[PDB]
């Protein structure tokens, strides 16, 4: 499996047209904030395709 | 008046985009910038 090449799992709003996001925040899938800890509903947002 | 900063956190979170005239000079950058509490330029 390779790591280099990833891709963005998860986004509360869909990307405009040419738009690009390389923004490695915590996604908060609950109403608890996450504080850059990953956890229950708090996910890290990239993944490797492998 | 001598720039322009666009974006949403201006934290060095997200990219900015930063635009600056200096006498002669327009200089236009999208990187990650580290900005002031209260950003500025001192003459
Ligand atoms: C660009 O950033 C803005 C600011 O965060 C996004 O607008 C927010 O979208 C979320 C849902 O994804 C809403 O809950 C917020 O209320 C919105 N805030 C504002 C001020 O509009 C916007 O969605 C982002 N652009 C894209 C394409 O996702
Ligand atoms: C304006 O800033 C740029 C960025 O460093 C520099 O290269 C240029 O010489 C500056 N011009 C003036 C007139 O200060």
């Amino acid at each position: 499996g390779n790591y280099n090449y990833l891709y963005r799992l998860f986004r509360k709003s869909n990307l405009k047209p040419f738009e690009r996001d390389i923004s490695t925040e915590i996604y908060q899938a609950g109403s608890t904030p996450c504080n850059g800890v990953e956890g229950f509903n708090c996910y890290f947002p990239l993944q490797s395709y492998g | 008046i001598r720039g322009w900063i666009f974006g949403t956190t201006l934290d060095s979170k997200t990219q900015s985009l930063l635009i600056v005239n200096n006498a002669t000079n327009v200089v236009i950058k999208v990187c990650e910038f580290q900005f002031c509490n209260d950003p500025f330029l001192g003459v």
